[PDB]
């Protein structure tokens, strides 16, 4: 955490300066009121808008002038990774036990590997958003989340 | 001097392969 | 239709292509080289005295002016650092 | 087996059974008379005999590769010289000549060539093979090499032709 | 008119799905776009 | 499998689905009816053209709406070609680049634009009519499949009619084809044209109809169009020759082929193929019966010979797709060799971004049909080859001395390799000691090539000795001293010949014939061989016969072509480089006021392209710095593509190096983690098969190969072009 | 079993290749074929291609033993063929390999001889030890 | 030259010794199974070591086993 954050930065200012006068450049050559204008225009607005953003959220930017994330766990920086981290590990047991619950459905009768292929079962009765509260599943740990087949 | 021995060590090659030869082959 | 366990060289192709020729000679100089060509038909004779005929690239190398052995001179760069 | 075949690839000999065919390359009155000579060829003959032809023939041969594109292609001091180069292969080339006749022993149950020609006339050896043999060819091929090697040289330190 | 639904439920169930995720991601980014953050 | 019952059956292993897609088209093996096979293709083929239809229609649509094409007309020199446009999302706006015209967008190299203006089309309003009439024939073809497949599917006896066949084929398309043209040329094209080289303006050029209608406006330029009568029905014809000639060359202001010469070529191609196409028998006598005129031909060497091909090529479709991809790939290759050397586009030759691209294009396509045909003619041998009922005599012999034809094969390949790649390693060795005068160069021992430049000498001498009607040279790399420079850019010149063009057509001697022996090899051994006298019975797509005979491994005739296939890239991939650096070194670049020509590379071909290093630094690296530098720029695509590539690559060489059995026991520990959590597939994950290793390791391969160089390739002559 | 042994008979028609026997057949061994046809018919060969088959005898000589057998397991279908190969060797000799018992390896035999049979079953091998031998004894 | 080997857990199907191409096994009569078949190897000097055998064994695991050892010309399948 050498860095100094985005707001007193004076690389990641000038990155910013440097960016939207190329830009700019471009837009010489086409005649306002013409199409690629506001497309260049639009384009330099979005760059302005993601540049004012960060400095905002905090973001502590290295002397190279670019926003470095902190992922230590430190209580300011949370929205960097760990909120987001939540966020996917969540998504990711969401489909992790929404897909497990399927197969197990399936495998009692009929020709189990013909719902794999085909699965004209559409959540089967309703098997998605049984994933709303996957972490739930935690419980089902207690009991029997774990066949008992090998090891334990 | 120095101008004699790399050249033994090429005389070498050829009498050892030779050799070499000889005893794989019997 | 021609199988004879009796000769198995001809079932072969045991028999030597017409290339073979087993006909006479070639004129009385061979008297001479049958003289001279008698050191070297050895064998194991003629396999050391080769080797030994290695001491020739000995000689030869101990004693060379025109093969690139001199810089010829120059002032050698320092260079990067020094 | 002549004329009217009014095709050729004639089997091998006569035997459609065995790996290779009979072509004018393969077989041709020209092309027999051709191989049927020469020193490798002319069993029956002694080997020393036909290795000095070989040999001296060959030896000839490596002179004009040498000192054509030789390092020194180029100059007076290695105006042909490298025949010495050419020399030298031949001294290597009798090297691997001699140790390939140590597969032949004196034993030696002379020769591993055919005993007979074809049409089967069942009749007579080779000798080419055996130890004795084979070394007296390469003796003859180094003594032949050597030579070969000297008169190309010879000319050519003169010549006059082509300059 | 079984049959239709059936075709439907193959592995181009899987390019469906891939086209709606990508079509809700990219009209996320629309929305919001340039995000190297969660902040709320 | 939907195509066989037993193979849909049921799935229990993930092998399963790869088989579904690997045998999808393999028509012959799903029934042994010959007629139903050929009802299968016949209406694939209709689906085929269909989607090329589509194809077509959709790069007119995006001429009409989505390029710059009309502002390219008025000033074809420094305006960039450029169709289709990117959407501005996760910031991908920045593809859209100065293309000139006040547009915004990717520039192209499909060459579509030159085609246009050589066609006369001078409106978005005509290709969107054109987009269109390939609309509705894309929904004619794949109507047209189904319509003879499901309700009226032609007899065998109807393909058998080969005759017929190729008497329509090389006149109803090919004669009648060109003629159709030859109208529209000079009809539409040369008029319209004419036009446009004398900067008229597109929107102030009447429209095309307006030619046909009235003569008026076509007949005071070519005024041999004036007689109503004409002079066609005279006989005489030396009228006509203001319109059409044999003059050749180049036009100085356009840079391509005269479409005066492009017009007569047409009307003799036409009547030439529809001459040619009066040969064969069928019903009204007069004729040719193929299968007469096959069995006479027969020798003291060949004994019967060609006796009964006409049966073998009227039963086995495998032998006729052999023969047709062998030469529909030599042609595509002579091809991209004769739109170099003899631009017949408008402003093409100056688009240097085009060229490249369109002649590394034709390479490979023609490169891969070529392997193609190795692969369906060892089919046959598998196959469709009886010799109890279809016996050629021909095949045989080819059988019978299929050992000696593999052994000299396999010599001249050692030989060329030697006397190709060890030369450079001769000049690779000799420079770094610093002795250049031992070389093979030109300005050491030189070998120069003096049958190719000979052959060269009496094409510049042509014109007016061997060649009267002819006022100036075929192409102008064989002219002499002409130089043909439109805008600042060169066109065309005489291309030179040295040592360094000696040792690099050895080359291509080389690459091209070792992959003639590993296919050729494939083909002869794929029956029968003194290692497995039984391979035919393994079929032709198998992996191996086990580890025994010291080891059997790619004994296949398909891994035959599993081998030729990376030859194939690496004979290619040596071409077009050849192609890039010479025509960037000794011809590509612009001319000045006074005369002097500066090329891209500045000659540097003739002394640096004879070593090894050189092409890996002088070409190489430095041809590059495009493509790694391409970042924030309009092609940031190509440079990603190119890191892209190297990648699909490198995970080619994961399946190539490594076999199935390591992974299939990996597999065993992944799905035991699978059944501790309850999250094991009915359905039982297997490793990928031998040889699927092999086809996913090869594609990757040149996916990855050939991808990378297109990003070098389209990224070097864009930002230098 | 009594070999039956093989004399003279006519070789089949077929004009000579390059996939035939090279001097391995005069230093070391060599491996010949009968079988009888009841039509003068058209067989593929291996190491070849195309060779009539005859009616009569039928007498053939090839290598490596397998080009026989891939001849015959051909020869026994397709055709209803009865077929047997030897061994020639380079000094005479009568060495007859198959069938041999004169009945099929496949179809079961009254007194063959086990050779190389282990009724332990797979699995239950051992793991060695320095001693000769490698377990699966 | 090559080492091949016949379990009890066999079943008497005989599909290995039709797989053969150089004719090294054969069948043998035995109480084990209710074939009251079993393979037997007896000609392992003309086995090339393809495995051909294997891959038509429906015995859980293999009942014939080929163990690659020694090469002699036959193994090597060499025709020159
Ligand atoms: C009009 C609608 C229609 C319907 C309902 C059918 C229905 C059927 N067809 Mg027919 N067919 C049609 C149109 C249709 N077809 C057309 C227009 C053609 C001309 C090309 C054909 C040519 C054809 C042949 C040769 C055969 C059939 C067969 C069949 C039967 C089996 C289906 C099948 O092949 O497996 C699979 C179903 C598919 C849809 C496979 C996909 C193929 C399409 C064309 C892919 C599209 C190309 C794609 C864009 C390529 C780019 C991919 C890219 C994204 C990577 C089934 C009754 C088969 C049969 O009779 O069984 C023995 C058969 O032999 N069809
Ligand atoms: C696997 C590593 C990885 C990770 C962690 C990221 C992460 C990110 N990428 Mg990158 N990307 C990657 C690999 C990765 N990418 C690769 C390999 C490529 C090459 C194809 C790209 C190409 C790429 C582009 C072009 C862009 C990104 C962008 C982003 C950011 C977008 C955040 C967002 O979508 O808004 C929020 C989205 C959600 C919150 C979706 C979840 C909500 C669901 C749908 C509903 C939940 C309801 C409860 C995020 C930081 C974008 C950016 O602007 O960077 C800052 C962007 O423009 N990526
Ligand atoms: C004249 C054109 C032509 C035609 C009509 C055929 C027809 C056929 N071929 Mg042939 N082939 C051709 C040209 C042709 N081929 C050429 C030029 C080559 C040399 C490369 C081959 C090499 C070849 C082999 C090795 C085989 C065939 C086989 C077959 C048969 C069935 C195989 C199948 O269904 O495909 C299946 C289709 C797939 C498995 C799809 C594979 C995925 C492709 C290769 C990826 C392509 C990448 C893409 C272009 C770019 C990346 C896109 C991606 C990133 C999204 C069928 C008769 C098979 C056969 O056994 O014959 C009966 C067989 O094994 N062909
Ligand atoms: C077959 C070749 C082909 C290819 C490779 C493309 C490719 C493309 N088209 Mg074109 N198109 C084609 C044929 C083709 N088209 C034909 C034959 C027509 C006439 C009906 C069109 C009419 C058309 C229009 C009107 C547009 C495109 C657009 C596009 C681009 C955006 C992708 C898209 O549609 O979003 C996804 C597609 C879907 C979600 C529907 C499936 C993409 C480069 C868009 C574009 O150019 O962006 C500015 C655009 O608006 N296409
Ligand atoms: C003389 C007129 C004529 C024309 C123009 C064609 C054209 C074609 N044929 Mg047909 N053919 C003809 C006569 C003709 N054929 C006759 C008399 C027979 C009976 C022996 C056949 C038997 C035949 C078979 C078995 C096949 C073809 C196929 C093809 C297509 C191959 C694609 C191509 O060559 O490039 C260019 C393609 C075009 C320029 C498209 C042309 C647009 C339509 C089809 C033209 C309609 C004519 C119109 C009234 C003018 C092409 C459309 C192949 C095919 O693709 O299957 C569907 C195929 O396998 N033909
Ligand atoms: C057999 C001798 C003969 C010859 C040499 C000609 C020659 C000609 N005719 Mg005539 N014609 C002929 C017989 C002949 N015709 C006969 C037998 C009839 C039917 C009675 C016609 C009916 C006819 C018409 C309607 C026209 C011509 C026209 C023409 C001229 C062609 C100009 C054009 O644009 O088209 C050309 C001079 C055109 C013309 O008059 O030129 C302006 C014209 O429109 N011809
Ligand atoms: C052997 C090489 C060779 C080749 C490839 C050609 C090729 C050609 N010649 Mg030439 N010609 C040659 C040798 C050759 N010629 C020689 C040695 C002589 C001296 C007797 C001529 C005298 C000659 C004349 C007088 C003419 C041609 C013409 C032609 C062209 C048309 C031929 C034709 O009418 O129908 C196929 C064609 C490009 C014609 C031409 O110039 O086209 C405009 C023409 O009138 N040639
Ligand atoms: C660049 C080439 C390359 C790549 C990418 C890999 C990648 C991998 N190897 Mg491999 N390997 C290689 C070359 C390569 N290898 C070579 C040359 C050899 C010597 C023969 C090996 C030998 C080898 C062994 C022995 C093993 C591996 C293993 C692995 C896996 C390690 C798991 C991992 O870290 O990340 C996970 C995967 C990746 C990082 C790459 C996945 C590719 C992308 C990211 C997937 C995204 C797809 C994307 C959506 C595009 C879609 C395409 C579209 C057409 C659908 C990984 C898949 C090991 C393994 O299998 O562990 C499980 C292992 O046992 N490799
Ligand atoms: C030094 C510069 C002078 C050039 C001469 C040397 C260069 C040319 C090489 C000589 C080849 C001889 C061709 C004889 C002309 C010729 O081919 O004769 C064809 C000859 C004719 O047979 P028939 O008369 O029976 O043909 C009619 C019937 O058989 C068919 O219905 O058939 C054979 O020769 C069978 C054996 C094949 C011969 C294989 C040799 C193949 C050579 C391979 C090299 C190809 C080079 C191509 C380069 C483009
Ligand atoms: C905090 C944090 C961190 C750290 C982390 C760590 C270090 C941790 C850890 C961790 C660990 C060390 C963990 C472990 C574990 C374990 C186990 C043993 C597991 C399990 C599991 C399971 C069983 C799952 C299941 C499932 C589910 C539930 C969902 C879906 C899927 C399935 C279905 C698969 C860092 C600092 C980095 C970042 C920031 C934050
Ligand atoms: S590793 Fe594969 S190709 Fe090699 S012997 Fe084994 S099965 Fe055959
Ligand atoms: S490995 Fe081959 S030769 Fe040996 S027993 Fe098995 S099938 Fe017979
Ligand atoms: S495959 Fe196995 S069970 Fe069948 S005969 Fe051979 S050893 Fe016995």
């Amino acid at each position: 955490s050498g860095l100094t954050p985005c707001k007193e930065s004076k690389q990641f200012a000038k990155r910013e300066k440097q960016s939207i006068k190329k830009l700019e450049s471009s837009l010489k050559i086409y005649a306002a009121d013409s199409a690629p204008a506001l497309a260049i225009n639009a384009t330099i607005e979005k760059t302005k808008r993601r540049f004012d953003n960060y400095a905002k959220q905090g973001l502590l930017c290295g002397a190279d002038g670019l926003p470095h994330l902190i992922v230590s766990g430190d209580q300011r920086h949370w929205g960097e990774f760990i909120t987001p981290g939540i966020l996917f590990l969540y998504i990711a047991g969401w489909i992790g036990w929404v897909g497990r619950s399927y197969l197990i459905a399936i495998r009692d009768e009929k020709k189990p590997t013909q719902k794999e292929i085909i699965i004209d079962v559409p959540l089967a009765s309703r098997l998605v958003f049984r994933g709303f509260s996957w972490p739930i599943a935690a419980y089902r740990e207690l009991l029997n989340g774990e066949l008992v087949a090998k090891d334990v | 001097p120095s101008l004699f021995v790399p050249l033994v060590g090429l005389l070498f090659p050829a009498v050892a392969m030779a050799s070499l030869f000889l005893h794989v082959e019997k | 239709y021609f199988d004879l366990e009796d000769i198995g060289n001809t079932t072969g192709q045991w028999d030597l292509y017409g290339s073979d020729a087993p006909s006479p000679y070639s004129p009385l100089q061979s008297k001479f080289f049958e003289t001279f060509a008698a050191p070297f038909t050895k064998r194991g004779l003629l396999l050391k005295f080769l080797i030994l005929g290695g001491g020739s690239t000995l000689a030869y190398f101990s004693t060379t002016a025109s093969g690139d052995i001199l810089p010829i001179v120059k002032g050698p760069q320092l260079p990067p650092k020094l | 087996s002549e004329k009217p075949t009014y095709q050729v690839v004639q089997p091998i000999n006569g035997d459609p059974f065995i790996g290779s065919l009979e072509t004018p390359v393969t077989s041709s009155p020209l092309v027999a008379w051709y191989l049927s000579n020469l020193p490798g060829y002319r069993t029956a003959v002694n080997p020393l005999l036909r290795g000095i032809e070989v040999g001296l023939a060959h030896g000839f041969f490596l002179v004009g590769p040498f000192v054509k594109a030789g390092p020194l292609r180029n100059t007076e001091y290695a105006g042909a010289a490298g025949s010495l180069a050419a020399a030298g292969l031949v001294v290597i080339l009798s090297i691997c000549l001699t140790i390939y006749g140590i597969s032949s022993f004196n034993e030696g149950d002379p020769s591993t060539a055919p005993s007979l020609t074809l049409t089967g006339r069942k009749k007579q050896p080779d000798q080419l093979q055996t130890a004795d043999g084979w070394a007296k060819f390469t003796g003859g091929f180094f003594f032949g090499g050597i030579s070969g090697v000297i008169w190309a040289f010879f000319l050519l330190y003169v010549l006059d032709l082509p300059y | 008119r079984d049959l239709k639904t059936y075709l439907s439920v193959a592995p181009v169930a899987s390019t469906l799905w891939f086209a709606a995720l990508a079509g809700l991601l990219i009209e996320i980014n629309r929305l919001f776009p340039d995000a190297l953050t969660f902040p709320f | 499998g939907h195509f066989s019952r037993t193979i849909a059956k049921g799935p229990d292993t993930t092998t399963w689905i790869w088989n579904l897609h690997a045998d999808a088209h393999d028509f012959d093996s799903h029934t042994s009816d010959l007629e139903e096979i050929s009802r299968k293709v016949f209406s694939a083929h209709f689906g085929q053209l269909s989607i090329i239809f589509l194809w077509l229609s959709g790069m007119y649509f995006h001429g009409a709406r989505f390029s710059n094409y009309e502002a390219w007309l008025n000033d074809p020199t420094h305006i960039r070609p450029s169709a289709q446009v990117v959407w501005p999302i996760v910031g991908q706006e920045i593809l859209n680049g100065d293309v000139g015209g006040g547009f915004r967008g990717i520039q192209i190299t499909s060459g579509f634009f030159q085609i246009w203006r050589a066609s006369g089309i001078t409106s978005e309003l005509q290709l969107y009519c054109t987009a269109i009439g390939a609309l509705v024939f894309a929904g004619l073809m794949l109507f047209a499949g189904w319509f003879h497949y499901h309700k009226a599917a032609p007899k065998l006896a109807w393909f058998q009619d080969v005759e017929s066949m190729l008497n329509h084929h090389l006149a109803g398309l090919l004669g009648l084809g060109s003629l159709s043209w030859a109208r529209h040329q000079v009809h539409v094209s040369l008029p319209i044209n004419q036009f446009l080289n004398a900067g008229v303006d597109p929107k102030e050029i009447p429209l095309p109809h307006e030619f046909i209608l009235n003569r008026d406006l076509l007949a005071q330029l070519y005024p041999s169009f004036a007689e109503g009568a004409t002079p066609f029905f005279t006989l005489n014809w030396s009228k006509y020759a203001d319109f059409l000639t044999f003059r050749g060359g180049l036009d100085p202001l356009t840079g391509g082929l005269w479409l005066t010469d492009i017009a007569h070529h047409h009307l003799a191609i036409a009547i030439l193929f529809l001459i040619a196409g009066h040969m064969y028998r069928t019903n009204w006598g007069i004729g040719h019966g193929i299968k007469d005129i096959l069995e006479a031909h027969k020798g003291p060497f060949t004994g019967q010979g060609h006796k009964g091909l006409y049966e073998i090529l009227t039963t086995s479709w495998h032998a006729q797709l052999s023969i047709n991809l062998a030469m529909l790939g030599s042609l595509t290759i002579v091809v991209a060799q004769h739109m170099y050397s003899m631009p017949p586009y408008p402003y093409l030759a100056t688009d240097y971004a085009t060229q490249l691209s369109l002649f590394t294009h034709h390479m490979w396509i023609g490169g891969f049909l070529i392997v193609g045909a190795a692969a369906h003619a060892a089919i046959f041998m598998v196959r469709d080859y009886d010799p109890t009922t279809r016996y050629n005599d021909l095949l045989d012999r080819v059988l019978r001395h299929r050992d000696a034809i593999i052994s000299h094969l396999n010599w001249v390949c050692i030989f060329l390799g030697f006397h190709s790649f060890g030369l450079y390693i001769h000049n690779d060795t000799m420079s770094a000691l610093g002795r250049p005068q031992d070389m093979f160069s030109d300005t050491a021992i030189q070998l120069q090539p003096v049958f190719a430049q000979w052959i060269q000498n009496t094409h510049a001498l042509a014109p007016g000795t061997t060649a009267p009607g002819a006022t100036a040279s075929t192409s102008l790399t064989w002219g002499g001293g002409d130089l043909v420079a439109v805008g600042n850019k060169v066109a065309l010149l005489p291309i030179p010949l040295g040592t360094a063009d000696f040792l690099v057509h050895h080359i291509h001697a080389f690459t091209i014939h070792v992959t003639v022996l590993i296919l050729l090899k494939g083909v002869l051994f794929a029956r029968s061989s003194r290692l497995i006298p039984d391979k035919a019975n393994l079929g032709f797509r198998f992996p191996c016969d086990g580890p025994g005979r010291g080891g059997t491994c790619q004994v296949s005739a398909w891994d035959h072509v599993f081998l030729g296939l990376f030859w194939m890239y690496n004979s290619i991939s040596v071409v077009i480089f050849h192609f890039s650096w010479k025509m960037q070194s000794d011809v590509w670049g612009s001319i000045n006021d006074q005369g002097v020509v500066t090329h891209i590379t500045g000659g540097n071909f003739a002394q640096s392209s004879i070593t090894i290093n050189g092409w890996l630094r002088d070409f190489l690296w430095a041809q590059a710095s495009q493509v790694i530098q391409s970042y924030g720029s309009s092609l940031s695509a190509y440079g990603l593509f190119f890191l892209g590539a190297h990648f699909v690559w490198a995970f080619s060489l994961m399946f190539l190096f490594s076999g199935r059995g390591y992974w299939q026991e990996l597999i065993e520990s992944i799905v035991w983690a699978h059944n501790k959590l309850k999250v094991a597939p009915a359905t039982q994950p297997r490793a990928l098969s031998i040889v699927q290793g092999r086809a996913v390791g090869v594609t990757h391969y040149l996916l990855g190969g050939i991808a990378t160089t297109w990003a070098f390739f389209l990224a070097r002559i864009i930002a230098v072009g | 079993t009594p070999p039956e042994l093989d004399p003279n008979t006519p070789s089949p028609i077929f004009g000579g290749s390059t996939g035939g026997l090279l001097r391995k057949a005069q230093v070391e061994e060599f491996y010949v074929i009968t079988w009888e046809s009841p039509k003068e018919q058209i067989f593929e060969m291996p190491t070849g291609g195309a060779a009539i088959m005859r009616e009569g005898p039928n007498l053939l000589k090839l290598a490596r033993k397998e080009q026989c057998l891939a001849l015959g397991t051909r020869l026994r279908s397709k055709y209803k063929i009865k077929y047997q190969f030897y061994r020639v060797f380079p000094s005479g000799e009568v060495q007859y390999l198959h069938p041999k018992d004169g009945v099929y390896p496949e179809k079961v035999n009254p007194g063959r001889q086990g050779v190389g049979v282990n009724f332990r079953s797979i699995g239950k091998n051992v793991s060695p030890i320095e001693v000769k031998f490698t377990g699966k004894q | 030259s090559h080492s091949v080997k016949i379990y009890d857990t066999c079943i008497g199907c005989t599909q290995c010794v039709r797989a053969c191409p150089t004719d090294v096994l054969e069948m043998i009569p035995w109480g084990g199974c209710k074939a009251k078949q079993i393979a037997s190897a007896p000609r392992t000097e003309d086995c090339v070591g393809c495995k051909r055998c294997e891959s038509a064994c429906p015995t859980d695991f293999l009942s014939v086993r080929v163990y690659l050892w020694h090469e002699t010309t036959r193994s090597m399948g060499l025709a020159y």
